[PDB]
RNA sequence: ACCAAAGCUAGCUCAACAUAAAUAAAAUAAAACAUUCACCUAACAUUAAAGUAUAGGAGAUAGAAAUUUUUAUCCUGACGCUAUAGAGAUAGUACCGUAAGGGAAAGAUGAAAGAAUAAAAUAAAAGUAAAAAAAAGCAAAGAUUACCCCUUCUACCUUUUGCAUAAUGGUUUAACCAGAAAAAAUCUAACAAAGAGAACUUUAGCUAGAUACCCCGAAACCAGACGAGCUACCCAUGAGCAGUUUAAAAGAACCAACUCAUCUAUGUGGCAAAAUAGUGAGAAGACUUGUAGGUAGAGGUGAAAA
RNA sequence: UCGCACACGCUUACAUCAGUAACUAAUAAUAUACUGAUAAUUAACAACCAAUAAACCAAAACAACACUAAAACGUUUAUUAA
């Protein structure tokens, strides 16, 4: 079949911006993303 | 500038006391009623609003997917004795 | 299986030209006895017949619509 | 020019009674514009429409900067 | 003449100036490895002391200090490079991945479209143009005719005692692509018991210049993080599992859905990177399933197969 | 023959008109899945809302009952307040 089973709630909760803010490492992720000049910090 | 009228566009036929408009997305029905009553001086019996999501189109030159601005449309029911006909 | 080596031009030409004889040309051309137009042998014309067949189809549709 | 001509003439009520009329006029004008464009027909009067757009932007800028002047006057 | 090359311009590198907490390792070198390892994280200017004093399985290597000497601004660019070079960049976009993250390709007419001025039309590929009398050929040369048969010859490269070798690498073409370190020495010059721009050497030395030591490739290790929308288990909250024989029996057996994949066949750059057809098991149970959650690599989970 | 509705989702694919050399659906026909322009239905549908403090024992299986595995969701009273 496949390893992918799309869900919006799980994606927005887990990979969301607020989740990135709740942890320092996530802040570092957003940090390196903005350092790389990503147009989107979240998919 | 926030609102405009559309008559001959909609395929639905409601010539009796029903007028179609394009509105802003943030504007509530009540404020639309009051605005249409005070500014244009006409009675409004009812207001029915719905949001129309904007279509998207790509761009081959920069290879970039774009989307047309979202819209919101409204349908107003005026007082008895009026008929809306426009082309 | 897989090819051992790349085909040379000569072999390719000799293979793709001579044995197949390209397209053999016979004479299919004959003059229509009616309109004098050039058409295929042993076959009905494509000028004075297709129009009469379309007129016969329209007449049959009109007769079938008038009978109903 | 026109902006300055609006600023030199001081009226609180007349201004809104003006640019609201011009705005509600622009509503119907751009209405006919939109209905013309969506009807797959050429623009009957693009010039007047553009002039109305520029003039409306102008007057709106006048009201905006005048309100800014009033707020700045009341603040200080 | 066909696909085609060829004609320019953005663009940048570098130097100078202006302006809610807590010792990181390891791979590696010592051709193993264990004490050890210039280096890297932050502070650390010149000359000389000096590769010296010392340290080190006294092995590899590591290595100062005391002390010495020093100096004012104003004077800007190229013996750096162009679409395969220089930043990846007409952009962190398109696109890939759940995520962190990874990361592209891409413009030329002319002064003026005023759209027939240009100037070559030769790279690998097929068209204008195929083999041609009963003939053999690592692909040519000597003769011979403005063409051919006859005679004379065992591909290249790499690796090897030895390869046309039935050992290795290559479809062809274009382009890109892999020897940059001076101590002692040889040599060309300066001066000579002195050389050398306040530092060293010196029973012909001393100073300066010129001469020799190339790239690609792991399986793995360590650190910081991303992963239980797949799957394994579990938590919370819901839903699903005809019919028939039957003595009270959500009790037994058979059999559709659903959950599994016994055997055979087909499929084998596929319908599909786990399939289809026939057949077979469970099918009120240790059952199936939706949604909301938890457990991760110096581990988790595992009716336990590494 | 096996499929119509509710979703989680999927971000104008869709409806009308016009044009299809060319690309797009391995071709044509054409088009619900191509280009261009222009239409995109509501609600009594589905999401979004009272704070607390007290009272009560004897599960669900079209269940008085019984059994086991010892039991998804339930109600009432009073106060404040919108
Ligand atoms: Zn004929």
């Amino acid at each position: 079949g496949n390893e992918y089973q799309p869900s919006n709630i799980k994606r927005k909760h887990k990979h969301g911006w607020v989740r990135r803010l709740r942890t320092p490492t996530g802040v570092q992720v957003i940090l390196r993303r903005m350092h790389k000049g990503r147009k989107s910090l979240s998919h | 500038x926030x609102x405009x009228x559309x008559x001959x566009x909609x395929x639905x036929x409601x010539p009796e006391d029903t007028v179609q408009f394009r509105i802003p997305m943030e504007m509530t029905r009540v404020d639309l009623r009051n605005y249409l009553e005070r500014i244009y001086n006409v009675p409004v019996a009812a207001v029915r609003t719905r949001v129309q999501y904007g279509s998207n189109r790509r761009r081959d030159h920069r290879n970039i997917r774009i989307k047309k601005p979202d819209y919101k449309v409204a349908y107003v029911q005026l007082a008895l004795g009026q008929x809306x006909x426009x082309x | 299986a897989a090819p051992k080596n790349r085909r040379s031009i000569e072999v390719n030409r000799c293979r793709r030209r001579n044995p197949q004889k390209l397209i053999k040309v016979k004479n299919n051309i004959d003059v229509c006895p009616e309109c004098g137009h050039l058409k295929q042998k042993h076959i009905l014309c494509g000028y004075c017949x297709x129009x009469x067949x379309x007129x016969x189809x329209x007449x049959x549709x009109x007769x079938x619509x008038x009978x109903x | 020019s026109w902006t300055c001509q609006q600023l030199r003439n001081k009226s609180n009520e007349d201004l809104h009674k003006l640019w609201y009329v011009l705005l509600k006029e622009r509503n119907m004008l751009l209405t006919l514009e939109q209905e013309a464009k969506r009807q797959r027909l050429p623009m009957p009067s693009p010039e007047r429409l553009e002039k109305v757009v520029d003039s409306m932007d102008a007057l709106d800028k006048v009201v905006q900067e005048r309100e800014d002047a009033l707020r700045l006057l009341q603040t200080g």
